[PDB]
């Protein structure tokens, strides 16, 4: 209903899939993603994840995610022109990410290493 | 784990057993993930000393 | 081993030579965090076929 007709407005649009972002839920994540269109969605996803790996919201990954398992053959076989260039990018564009997560889970005990000890400072 | 998968998506859909144990599998591997967070948490903190 | 850390680090500051006397703990420190980019793929890799079957 608020996805149905941001469906048919692409149809024709980054905003639709940010004014259908505006439901945030997975049932209507995997319900919407059956419903060539998901194409359609991914023409705006690969460009806007691919801009932003930082992104602090959750349906464009999470709408990644439910595209990426919900539609994982026929996705690769859409085109071998111009959406396979933005995939050999977004290999790129994420895995630097995958680097850092190691670092990041570091720091995350490297934190709560002084938290502790702040504690114990009160006790 | 992973040629299992690529192969037999086929056949885990079809046997209830094989879900069943995909979902303890994803349970202890979540598991054993948080084991490698805590053991590179515990590394990471463990430079602060060094 | 979280707590001994929390306690005595202010001594464990103190000593230059740290991975002369932890190298065991390391390795094991190391050896689960080695295991990290595997069991990662393997998430993606199982959650495929999760979000395959359980809708179908």
């Amino acid at each position: 209903x608020x996805x149905x007709x941001x469906x048919x407005x692409x149809x024709x649009x980054x905003x639709x899939x940010x004014x259908x972002x505006x439901x945030x839920x997975x049932x209507x994540x995997x319900x919407x993603x059956x419903x060539d269109h998901l194409s359609k969605i991914f023409l705006t996803i690969s460009k806007s994840i691919t801009q932003n790996p930082w992104n602090e919201e959750n349906l464009l990954p999470l709408w990644l995610k439910w595209l990426l398992t919900l539609k994982s053959g026929e996705l690769n076989s859409i085109k071998d022109k111009h959406t396979k260039k933005n995939c050999k990018h977004l290999k790129s564009a994420l895995r630097s990410s995958e680097e850092i997560l190691p670092v990041l889970l570091g720091i995350q005990g490297r934190l709560e290493m002084l938290r502790r000890q702040a504690k114990l400072r009160e006790d | 784990v992973a040629v299992v998968l690529e192969l037999y998506g086929n056949t885990l859909e079809s046997s209830p057993v094989l879900q069943e144990l995909m979902i303890d599998l994803k349970t202890k591997v979540r598991h054993e993930i948080h084991k490698s967070k805590e053991a590179q948490r515990i590394e990471g903190m463990l430079q602060l000393l060094t | 081993v979280k707590w001994c850390l929390i306690i005595h680090g202010g001594y464990l500051v103190s000593i230059p030579n740290l991975m002369s006397t932890l190298s065991s703990l390391h390795s094991t420190l190391k050896r689960r965090s080695d295991l990290l980019p595997r069991l990662l793929a393997l998430d993606a890799r199982l959650d495929c076929t999760i979000n395959k079957f359980k809708t179908l």
